[PDB]
């Protein structure tokens, strides 16, 4: 079961995915270049953004959070309990098990049947050479094009400096000459209307990549190495992992920033067969394009199911109006 | 010459001592594309001049070299002929390059 | 007790979280830029705000204040008694308890066992490398969209200028050559209606982050290193810490400002397991965005229990109509 | 049945086809030198690009994906089923069919009959010398010339640093002496308005190139070693393989980058007879060149069909306006 | 150039030897979005004329230089024809670029 | 355009060499947002004319120039056709801004 | 006129070990200096990392980096001002770009 | 004449023990009509220092030696006066010639 969700969200006072400071007193958010038409030729502007790697890691955190409560939660990597996104590292041969056992890196079927995070997000063991591509693909989160076009430059990143109080046992504040630590570190906070294009394929969950099908009697028999109930639980956990991602649990510095989050709109498509990924919501005319992407795909012979959040998508399209993301994932988990 | 004085003043915002690390103004001045961005970045940089003046005696350092009215009242009309960003980027980078030089701010 | 609360508060005549000003005669309230639709194109406006660091520190102050009274209050860091916001220095290896004992900074299980504030707010030891994610996360305090948009200007901030008078033993004002320690000391004063969306993942208290769940025989169990009564006391203190947060004990300049405070409305959800982060109250229609986030959340299998103050939240949703803040805390602590 | 496609596709925050570092923490994006006309005389500029080899590999991946669902999916290679792009490396004489059967390499007709990938994408067997040129040609992906004219370069590239958080059982980063794997690599991300051109020479599927005709009594006829249903299914799968190119499944690092990838405009031609390829979309003046090259070609007596998306082609040309790429592939598969 | 005369008066209220430190009005003038905001900021800056008139003599300083009534005409005619935010913001920032300059007053 | 005579009259009650220094009317002129209070403020400012006229000869300088009745009348049809507050307050703040300058009231 | 080595010594701190600051992008941009404007931009990008190296050198028992003097900046500015031809601009850029990779004894 | 120390470095990019096979740098330094392309080629060859050093480090045998900064200025202080290509050839070809020798690096 493959599901593609893309939409527009509003962020304010967020500082997700900063470029760090390297031990210095200035930490700034990641920025990258985008191209806009601006009715005067395609110009390139630099805007704040959060990398897809961090979004994928937060999806993994949500997945491992919602998989523990499942009775099949023993089949998990012990390192993944503390949200350590390492998989197998570089110089590793035996992977720890949440139960306390050990897993040999080879025999990818064993890896996917015993570790759940490696099943969904893939893994790499270079000591032997085993690879498994991630079944969840995350895209960048850029501010939407029309917002940049209609803001007319006028950068929206504000540098707020908030200190570090160091009260000594004598109630004194000094410098490094006495053994104290007093720095007024500054952090960059931003805002704007961003877009997300989370795409995730779950048809290969529990399916080794060395032999997806068995061909017992010349039939495309899926090669599931785990219990079907376990596969269903894994898919349900992965689908419910979108509950915290679109509720505000994405990004760094949640303790002191906790981005002011609200999903402005989104569209999601789900199917059992392979389908084109929906265009990102960063572009201004994505919605109409997505409508076509739906309208001309159902007639081709795909049983695409479409859910929208306050998105019209015209008419004559079997689209379900979800009141919130929670109702969306509730609809998705029914067809697993 | 009219760039060394303003660069000397700008170097005061990032250096040893003078505990006020403001990389935002330097970044905005250097990365400015249009005239308005450069002007507002320069205004933001000069807004901290009273702070540097106050902090000079607070640490025993010599008083900062506040830019004279002459160089700014020449730089303003020096800006107001640049119709292309190519000739403005060089001016902005020349302005912001001196901020990271080994000046003797507090000898 | 994964408790999420969000609401609107009428912060009038406050000066919380200034910009420091480096000690000159002018100090201003920190400002950040937020996006508003205005029904004619999204625009960014710069308005006063309260950084989440301040809110988290004041939560820590309330936590230690309400945890000292509990007989289990011995396990508090020495620096925490004086409300010192620091958690661990850059190069220190040991910590001092209230009684004067010494706590090592390795095997964070014992650190969270013998320390209370570091257990519930997290810590960081650069030398040994220990870390702990904060169990309390707070968001910015921003003026609401419906208010920020209908003012149409109205700079809010007034910059009242009040100076110190100094007289010597001869009743002389003095001059600059004699100093007399006179400064004009101008301060900015703001107003408006703001929102807050602080969250508390308190269900992980007293549990080491290295091994959050232990496996006795292929079955999960929480790794409660501390006594269960100690855990209950810590949870009760953390919940009651919100009482001196919605009463006017947040921000700085309390000795002179002490904001004229009142909670306009609020909604809170307690639940037991991981739940979606409640959306911020900054947006105008958040109530609707909440009415569609808890009504359908209960359908997925979440035991969400919702308390509301001055918010209808429909009628079909079983919402407890709380009349104040501290009895909301009482309802929250009834379920311990 | 021959197909040619060209057009402009917008890319943002893509990291497709980097050099990969191999033995360093820097992941350089591939560069190539292109000739720009310019009013000052022809110059050469270094721009990011996607090699055609990797584009062809992605087309093969899409072809396998849409050919497995076909009931005739048994005629696939074991390596092809794993997306292994190698075909009959040196020193080997046998092919492992996905069914587990063994296919000899002494005859081209048998290979193309029992192996779909070798038939469609060509193959080489250095041990025995049997060769077959691929039936799909892919050109490089370059930023369009007028884009370079408008942006004056701007270096069109950013570098984003990603860490490898190595948290051990004790929660430590290590000091490169215990066995830790914590460092900080970096990735190069680019954008721009790229141009693509794909040639589908689907007229020899199921037809060996040694003896393309039979001449039973001296009249031409195709030499097909498969039943017409197999040829139809192969052609339909190849045509549908363009769907996971114009939707965003082009490039590497899809787990973290997933290029934003909106298609901007496109023109496609399709005819049974041999047709000249269209002008690649990199050139700014390719609309008029393509218009002339289709008008005159139709004037010679070629029964070509023209599909256009977001391009006018004037009014004299009888071309069909296609709303989206899946509609284009539907129209293509409608005519055999 | 018709602005340095008023810029000197603007700098008179944020420098030493005059004890005003009214950063608020200067920031309002520099950070002006609409022309009404810029007019209000200039009005507030010009409001503190009588307070600074007789105080300079009481502190042994030359009388401050109010902008001549001629330049108000030019400022009004310029702000009337400047409606776009770009040029308006450029003028607003250029008005207070040297508000924190090093003008030599009260020798 | 009927804007300098009223500015002179407003300045005549704030400028030096006089005794009646009523900042209330000039302050309220700037802070005006509706027709009724603005008309009340201008009328209140104009009612100070007799005192200025009677004190003009106390110094021997030429008497202040009271705005002509046509100038006063023009304001009625100039303000009656303004409905938006943005343009209504622009004239209100311009009237107060024109009061502060550096001419000579009367030799 | 002798300042090329002075700025190359500073530039070499962005590639060598014992610093954990592998900023190859700025070195490549300076080495690929097509025109004077983005050559100056690359130099500014290199100089922006000066505080990081300056403060982290003392954190690992190493001498502070030899940040180029304002005289070096003046020399670079005057050299760029008189250069309007890519012919010598290429060799000028390569001159200070090549010193980045050298066996400097930064930490004994 | 400071050729062996750079000849070994250029041989590092071609020796079979280093399976990277970057022949473009050798051809670029060998085929160099003028100054700029020779300098660009030697810079390209020098840019692969991390590759060589921590690819040989991963192999176990001792790492390659980067050319010392002492003779780095030696190349540029002599190539500046070699305007004539014919006299440039005598070292341009030899730089690549010394890269195809044995240079036993590590067993």
């Amino acid at each position: 079961m493959y599901v593609r969700i893309s939409g527009r969200i509003r962020l304010n006072a967020h500082s997700l995915n900063a470029q760090g400071g390297g031990g210095t007193n200035y930490i700034e958010i990641t920025k990258t270049k985008v191209t806009v038409r601006t009715e005067n030729g395609w110009t390139v502007v630099e805007v704040p953004a959060i990398t897809g790697n961090m979004l994928k890691h937060w999806h993994f955190v949500g997945f491992v959070d919602y998989f523990k409560t499942t009775p099949y939660g023993v089949n998990l990597t012990e390192r993944a309990l503390r949200y350590n996104g390492t998989r197998f590292g570089q110089g590793e041969t035996t992977a720890t098990k949440a139960n306390g056992a050990t897993v040999q890196l080879n025999d990818e079927a064993t890896i996917i049947k015993e570790l759940a995070d490696a099943d969904v997000h893939g893994f790499l063991a270079p000591k032997t050479g085993r690879r498994r591509v991630s079944l969840v693909k995350a895209s960048f989160i850029l501010p939407t094009e029309d917002f940049i076009k209609e803001v007319e430059g006028e950068r929206l990143i504000t540098a707020i400096k908030h200190n570090r109080v160091d009260v000594d046992e004598k109630g004194a504040i000094g410098s490094s000459k006495e053994g104290t630590a007093q720095m007024l570190f500054s952090r960059e906070y931003a805002t704007g209307l961003y877009g997300f294009s989370i795409v995730l394929d779950l048809g290969l969950v529990g399916i080794p990549q060395g032999l997806p099908v068995k061909f017992e009697e010349n039939q495309p028999r899926p090669n599931i190495v785990i219990d079907p109930n376990e596969r269903k639980a894994r898919i349900e956990s992965a689908l419910k992992a979108l509950i915290p991602m679109l509720s505000g649990y994405i990004g760094a510095n949640l303790a002191r920033s906790f981005p002011v989050f609200k999903v402005e709109e989104l569209v999601a498509i789900a199917s059992e067969g392979p389908i084109p990924a929906l265009v990102h919501g960063f572009y201004e005319d994505y919605i109409e394009a997505n409508r076509s992407i739906i309208k001309n795909a159902r007639a081709l012979g795909f049983n695409i199911e479409v859910f929208t959040y306050n998105v019209d998508l015209g008419e004559d399209i079997e689209a379900t109006k979800v009141s919130s993301v929670e109702e969306l994932v509730a609809n998705l988990v029914k067809m697993v | 010459g009219w760039i060394r004085n303003i660069g000397r003043y700008l170097s005061y915002l990032v250096d040893d001592t003078f505990e006020e690390y403001a990389y935002d103004v330097v970044d905005g001045i250097a990365k400015a594309r249009t005239q308005e961005e450069l002007l507002e970045g320069v205004y933001k940089a000069l807004r901290l001049a009273p702070k540097l003046k106050k902090k000079a005696e607070s640490k025993g350092c010599p008083p900062p070299r506040i830019p004279s009215p002459e160089d700014i009242e020449a730089l303003e009309e020096k800006v107001e002929q640049l119709s292309n960003p190519k000739d403005l980027r060089k001016l902005a980078v020349s302005l912001a390059l001196w901020a990271f030089a080994s000046w003797n701010n507090c000898p």
